[PDB]
């Protein structure tokens, strides 16, 4: 799941 | 501790054919309900693994539940974050009317009558993206810890901004299996729809329904 | 008023491969389920047409939660009305291991966690009984109101039981959502059954899976 | 649903 991997780093 | 005042900032600092308008601006919310997540009291402490599994869980009921507390003074329709108003006459006759109307009935008339305010909104929905049921967490007792300190928080709430109504607490939370069973059947309709595969399904409203 | 001692009388009034066991139980578990609402109070002084679409609505959450209840002791496994224990492994092995270990888990495991005695228990099932959701009902409101009773009782119930937990109450009423869950699971492999023809599904358990 | 109704009547 790339995208929600992603967002939650910032 | 899980201070209402917080969740209350969370739902605020997120503010603003049918079935394509609505799977756009589904797409386009995912983003902002990461925003919102973030703002809920000890989510981001949480194991990155864990807030995923947490976010995926429950996607759908939390936006669900967010559109239909929009869509308060809106008669027969609800209000999309885009702005746009969908009428239950588009909705039925793009072939969605049952559950549509399903929303309207088990939910918006009932945040319409009791009058939910927004923190009590975003206390159910912390309570929801706090779901210590979630599958693979690695550890669910501090979700539940969690969900608990809302519900402390929530019930507290009540019985002191509206001391007159001893089981609006209670009511609050039996509208969850409501949204529960909402946001299945709403999970059903997009499968579908991506089956068909001519509706138009963004990069994240996909990831969402692809396997774990 | 809903004394929660006559919804305890309820429950004791009542009291007793893997797949065509459960649905043979199920089926003679229909038959005194009726029995059990009649004996709720207010329930048959509804009208008829409005106790059939009640019991057709909640009839599986119903029976779920008690085999749950039931099955507190049991490890690993639930106990059947009829007295069988079906393990988890017989489960897997004939295919619905998935949804048995919700019920498990979900179900089984926090009810003896809590320790859920039999008058909670009751007032939970009478809850879902007076769904006011139900489609069809000729008056919501008088089916609302019989489920705000119960939990005005059951709340007071139970912060005089146990005064030392204050979330108890609320902890009950968050498993619905997955009770409802997990009943809608349960229906849909119902369904499969049927529909592939080789189990066994008796009459009264057919008349629940027939259209309205 | 003739089995829900019968019993109901009692
Ligand atoms: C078309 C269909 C199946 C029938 C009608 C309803 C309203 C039930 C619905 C609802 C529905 C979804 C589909 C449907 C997909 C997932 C989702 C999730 C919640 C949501 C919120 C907003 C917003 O906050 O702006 C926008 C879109 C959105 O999309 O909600
Ligand atoms: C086989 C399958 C799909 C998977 C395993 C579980 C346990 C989830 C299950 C459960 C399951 C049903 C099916 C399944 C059908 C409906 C139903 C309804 C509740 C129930 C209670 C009793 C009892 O009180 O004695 C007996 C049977 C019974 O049947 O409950």
């Amino acid at each position: 799941h790339k995208i929600l991997h992603r967002l939650l780093q910032d | 501790d899980m201070p209402v005042e917080r969740i209350l900032e969370a739902e605020l600092a997120v503010e603003p054919d049918p079935v394509t308008n609505i799977c756009q601006a589904a797409d386009k919310q995912l983003f902002t309900l990461v925003e919102w997540a973030k703002r809920i009291p000890h989510f981001s402490e949480l194991p990155l693994d864990d807030q995923v599994i947490l976010l995926r869980a429950g996607w759908n009921e939390l936006l669900i539940a967010s559109f239909s507390h929009r869509s308060i003074a809106v008669k027969d329709g609800i209000l999309l974050a885009t702005g746009l108003h969908v009428h239950r006459n588009s909705a039925h006759s793009a072939g969605v009317g049952a559950i549509f109307d399903r929303v309207l009935t088990e939910l918006v008339s009932k945040m319409r009558d009791m009058q939910m305010d927004k923190t009590e909104l975003g206390c159910l929905r912390a309570i929801v993206l706090f779901n210590p049921d979630s599958k693979g967490l690695s550890n669910p007792a501090e979700v539940e810890a969690l969900r608990e300190k809302v519900y402390a928080s929530l019930e507290a709430y009540c019985k002191h901004k509206y001391p007159e109504q001893p089981g609006r607490f209670a009511k609050l939370l039996l509208r969850l299996p409501a949204l529960r069973s909402i946001g299945l059947k709403c999970l059903e309709h997009l499968f579908f729809f991506k089956l068909i595969g001519d509706t138009p399904i963004d990069t994240f409203l996909m990831e969402m329904l692809e396997a774990p």
